[PDB]
């Protein structure tokens, strides 16, 4: 029994840490630690174990679906947005529209570390707002890839309080084993590499928190691996052309 | 001289209309790097001289 | 009251202490400055056994250590001389980088160009000397990680959103004739002594 | 240029998901569902009506093109073609146009535990719905872990690289007999997990995990404290003193 | 020929830098050429078909005449059935084009004679060819090496230190210290509420201990192996008292 | 033909800069060569806005900001001193070694010798303010990774097969200390408004 949980985190890559900061609930800075031998995320429903997964998966994946667990079959409820701003739509009893937690200008950065043999990799994002706007082109995002001890979180957090993206990119020259992309598709590249894995390993991941709903096992491929690559849409393209 | 940025926007445009063709091999998970990868491709090959 | 350095002399040497090299297309002023005064920089830095490299056709100033006639050699057991001695792997890529400088530097205008290549480029050169890994990812993994510590060392730059790096100036200076030299002999001793 | 091009494509995706499911079995060979059974797969293919009629449309056209007429009946035949396509693409989810136009759609699937020894398909679920809450939900997280791990793994390669999973709400169809049998399949194909569970399971998973993060709320904020299964007992304990 | 002659120049300048880095006498083919005020690009072919091209250009009186006369010619209706509207537009500014482009490539002639006089001073042509030899055979050397060791590739070599900076001194004054304030309190808070579980739900406590019908497998097979007797449920549940009632029974 | 700078007064200087300090207890020899020559090495680190703060009682020697007139610029920048804020719990922790090496020094007389404390002495005072964390290892594991943070810094060692560690001499001079005090009583107060 414990003679096999040695292999863990020897022949591959073991998440070990979560942090967050100002992400859905979880105001100010919070830091949860993984066990090698397989954890359990327990409390009361309605806390932020979904929270957590959805952090983990916007760290991982290109468009996470959000809340999968209780949504699935039918579009999220949760964005991004709503999770830098913290609102509170399921929760009320006084809610003064929504109740968001986090209105004016803000900043939510989520990171996780992994580890193996020693070697630690921790991937982040700094998810910022200037103003009170809500559009999801006003949300400035930097995503960073580290393998350097050295680059948590909370320096990262540090560094944007005291400069802005201006100290930020200044840190990023400077520093050993960061790397900071303005744009999500660069770093998912760079963790692609990291990882060897294509995109469709991590969707397949994400679409892991959603097992819930289940049924025969047609269902069970034909939605939750080999994804969609349906061409439903090339169709009416096609369609289009041979009116014309 | 047509600047290099808004020649990779305009070349990533015309990849993504295509996707769908099998002779292009367009990948959809960054048209942008391939575009410009594409135009660096015929900048050594003397195509095209960036300056 | 008392004999100060003139401000503009403390600031410039303090810049150039911060960031070890300084270069007149990024602060014109600071390295005019310096190149004003290059034996009150000369002064200043002595006492730190540090000198001032000048490379007026690059517009290029550095610091080096400045060893009186035979400090034990090891200019890198310096006190302030953080980062390690470049590696074999290191020197490789070194010498990659500084034979695309001299392609670039050849044909090169009257401007300011920031000499740069696509990682792509290295990939097959470095492939030659430390073999295929197995796959694409691998081996642009060990190019990026070998970028960094060159970047590091101040040679290079991080991939910009085109996948595009800037080799400096200085490494026109790290990897001179004469210390392409010295590295010729020692690799032939190591090749040498290897068999 | 285009519809032709669409249904080689589609037909293309199929022999991607066939290839990639036979290469899957063979992952799955290395770990026993039952104790000395082992688990494999079958694709097959659907049967349904619009694809008949699109092999038929198909056939048409092939013969149409080689008239000569000004490319009248081959125009004929693409309009039949572009007809049917259009038909699928408007009701977009009746199971023949998915089928039509879906690459994991034209083809079914079943599973099949066999014998180690005895290749002999000793139970063929093909498709067969036939099976209890618990059932259905081993089989498909046995078939979700085995997915998972041969995604996560580097080609050439049976050990993942990216080897933590996360599960939310994972197991509740099936007793907690039967769930420390999934446990116990996700460890053997090398997956760190990290599982979410619901009040309930607390003591399911406490026999395969040594350490959980509780979460809990004070108001509008959530908090998490990491803690070893025995400090929670503590904490257990101090509450039944308070 | 407008982007024949710009390649025909950028070739010449290429060749005229080949030709002075690869000499061995830089000196002579230097100062030969740099004193000199000519061209220093006369690219024999096409280049001086560009300047008469010019010349003939630059004469005045016909160039008017003939873009009249070009625009007199659009005017007329056959016109419209000859060309299209794309091809009338560019006839018409036919010469506006013209004169636009050879503008362009003169200046991109002057550029790249300005270049390469700026490349022939500095006298940084002796050095390129040296560094450029020293490189070629420092990366031929290096194919002997082992590359797969790392041993090897872990070597030091003994390049210089250049670009050293002085950054980061201690300096105890440069440590500021947290000041009271929101974000103070609410990490004070997150701290002392982190693992504080007493306000946490009763019913998570309830299903944190529960039947672990695992150790009462192993106790009640102990417990028939010191009876080694047929017992009932009602012994069973005498023997051991279940401390979860029906749980329990369902197990045995 | 030249006028360097003395070879110990250089090392002295060098090592000055690349600790910041320098203790007598630690380099005896180095630091009486400063202390011999206090001008020469003023003038040395003056074009680099520097200056060295004696202080015989302790013997010890560190590295302050000699800035310019600077009119009340709280927010001072050097470009070779980089400003750190601590955290909260980093910044408790150092209150409190703070306090306690005052303690030590009253007790024992200014300019006392290892004024050493204990992490079983430490563990109550950071749970009275931070709480406890959930476990007796999580408390060690808290206090440990926070008193490694410390000596990162400078401002303690290492705890020794006693389970003790030693507040450096540094503490003494820590730029604004009435913050720390400041933040030790809202601490209390907000403790004690907690009870
Ligand atoms: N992004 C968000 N949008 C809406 N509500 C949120 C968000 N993040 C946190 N919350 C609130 O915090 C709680 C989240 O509960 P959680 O434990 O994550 O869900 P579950 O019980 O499904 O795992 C709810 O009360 C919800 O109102």
């Amino acid at each position: 029994m414990n003679q096999v949980s040695g292999l863990a985190g020897k022949e591959s890559f073991i998440l070990t840490r979560i942090e967050l900061f100002n992400w859905g609930g979880f105001h100010g800075l919070h830091q949860a630690a993984i066990h090698q031998d397989g954890t359990a995320v327990i409390g009361p429903t309605g806390s932020g174990k979904t929270t957590l997964v959805d952090a983990l998966m916007t760290l991982l994946c290109a468009n996470p679906r959000y809340n999968l667990a209780s949504t699935g079959g039918h579009e999220s409820d949760r964005d991004l947005i709503s999770y830098v701003r913290g609102v509170s739509g399921p929760g009320d009893g006084g809610e003064g529209q929504s109740h968001i937690a986090r209105p004016g200008k803000t900043v939510t950065g989520i990171a996780a570390t992994l580890e193996r043999e020693g070697k630690q990799v921790r991937l982040g994002a700094l998810l910022w707002f200037d103003s009170t706007s809500s559009s999801v082109t006003d949300m400035k995002r930097l995503w960073l890839f580290s393998d350097n001890p050295g680059q948590t979180l909370e320096h990262w957090l540090n560094v944007y309080h005291e400069g802005g993206t201006r100290l930020l990119r200044q840190m990023e020259k400077e520093a050993i084993g960061l790397w900071t992309y303005p744009n999500k598709k660069q770093y998912l590249a760079r963790l692609r590499d990291f990882f060897e894995v294509g995109e469709n390993a991590f969707t397949l991941l994400n679409r892991a928190a959603g097992l819930k709903q289940l049924n025969s096992i047609d269902e069970i491929f034909r939605e939750l691996v080999l994804d969609d690559h349906s061409a439903f849409d090339r169709a009416a393209e096609v369609a289009n052309s041979f009116d014309g | 001289g047509i600047p290099l940025e808004e020649a990779i926007q305009s070349l990533s445009s015309i990849l993504i209309e295509h996707v769908s063709q099998e002779q292009y091999d367009i990948n959809q998970d960054n048209p942008f790097l391939q575009a410009s990868r594409e135009l660096r491709e015929w900048i050594k090959r003397r195509l095209i001289v960036e300056r | 009251s008392e004999t100060r350095t003139l401000q503009k002399i403390r600031e410039a040497t303090q810049e150039l202490l911060k960031y070890g090299l300084l270069e007149e297309a990024s602060k014109p002023n600071l390295y005019r400055i310096v190149l004003s005064h290059p034996e009150e920089v000369t002064r200043i830095l002595e006492p730190l056994d540090l000198d001032i490299g000048i490379d007026e056709i690059r517009g290029l100033l550095y610091v080096k250590v400045r060893l009186d006639e035979t400090p034990a050699q090891d200019e890198w057991a310096h006190p302030l001389v953080r980062r390690q001695r470049l590696n074999l792997e290191q020197s490789l890529l070194v010498a990659i980088l500084r034979q695309h400088f001299v392609a670039w530097e050849q044909e090169s205008g009257t401007g300011a160009s920031q000499a740069q290549i696509a990682i792509d480029d290295l990939l097959p050169q470095l492939q030659i000397y430390l073999g295929d890994p197995g796959s694409e990812s691998k081996e642009r993994t060990r190019l990026l990680t070998l970028l960094d510590q060159l970047k590091g060392h101040g040679l290079v730059t991080s991939p910009d959103a085109h996948e595009r790096i800037v080799i400096r100036p200085i490494i026109a200076h790290l990897a001179d004739p004469i210390n392409l030299q010295a590295l010729l002999a020692w690799l032939r001793e190591q090749i040498a002594q290897q068999t | 240029d285009g519809v032709t091009q669409l249904l080689s494509h589609i037909e293309h995706e199929v022999l991607v998901i066939e290839e990639r499911l036979n290469e899957l079995n063979e992952t799955m060979f290395r770990v026993d569902f039952q104790p000395d059974r082992y688990l494999r797969l079958d694709t097959k293919k659907v049967v349904h009506e619009s694809l008949r009629t699109l092999e038929k449309a198909q056939r048409q056209l092939n013969a149409a093109r080689f008239v000569d007429d000004n490319g009248e009946s081959h125009y004929k035949a693409l309009q039949v073609l572009v007809a049917q396509l259009r038909d699928a693409c408007e009701r977009n989810r009746t199971l023949g146009a998915k089928a039509l136009l879906d690459p994991r759609f034209r083809l079914e699937f079943a599973v099949s535990v066999m014998d180690r020894q005895s290749g002999n398909v000793i139970e063929s679920r093909t498709g067969s719905q036939g099976g209890s809450g618990g059932e259905k939900e081993i089989i498909a997280s046995y078939v979700l872990t085995a997915s998972l791990s041969y995604a996560l793994c580097p080609a050439g390669s049976r050990y993942p690289l990216f080897g933590t999973i996360i599960l939310d709400e994972a197991f509740s169809r099936s007793s907690h007999a039967v769930a420390g049998r999934i446990i116990a399949a996700l460890r053997e194909f090398g997956l760190h997990a990290v599982f979410i569970t619901p009040n309930k399971e607390m003591r399911l998973l406490r026999d395969h995990t040594r350490s959980a993060i509780v979460v809990h709320r004070r108001g509008q904020n959530s908090n998490m404290a990491s803690l070893s299964w025995e400090e929670l007992e503590r904490h257990y304990q101090r509450r039944g003193n308070a | 020929d407008f982007r024949r002659v710009e390649d025909s120049w950028r070739e010449a300048d290429r060749a005229l830098r080949q030709s002075i880095i690869g000499e061995q006498y830089h000196r002579g083919d230097i100062v030969e050429r740099l004193l000199n005020d000519q061209d220093a690009l006369l690219n024999t072919p096409e280049g001086r078909v560009f300047d008469s091209f010019q010349q003939q250009l630059r004469q005045s009186s016909e160039l008017k005449a003939m873009s009249e006369r070009l625009r007199v010619i659009l005017s007329h209706p056959s016109a419209s059935d000859a060309l299209n509207r794309l091809q009338r537009h560019d006839l018409r500014w036919l010469v506006k084009r013209l004169v636009d482009e050879s503008q362009t490539v003169l200046q991109a002639r002057a550029r790249s004679e300005r270049d390469v006089r700026g490349f022939m001073k500095t006298g940084l042509a002796a050095e390129h060819h040296r560094v450029g030899h020293l490189l070629n055979e420092f990366l031929n050397l290096a194919l002997k090496l082992d590359w797969q060791r790392q041993m090897i590739r872990k070597q030091e070599v003994p390049l210089p230190a250049v670009g050293v900076a002085v950054t980061g001194i201690p300096a105890i004054e440069r440590l500021r210290f947290k000041e009271v304030d929101d974000e103070a309190e609410q990490t004070l808070d997150l701290s002392n509420h982190a693992a504080d579980l007493t306000q946490i739900g009763d019913d998570f406590w309830d299903a944190f201990n529960g039947l672990d019908r695992e150790v009462l497998i192993q106790q009640t097979l102990q417990l028939l192996a010191k009876e080694n007797r047929p017992v009932g449920l009602a012994e069973l549940a005498e023997l051991l008292p279940p401390a979860h009632d029906l749980e329990t029974f369902a197990v045995w």
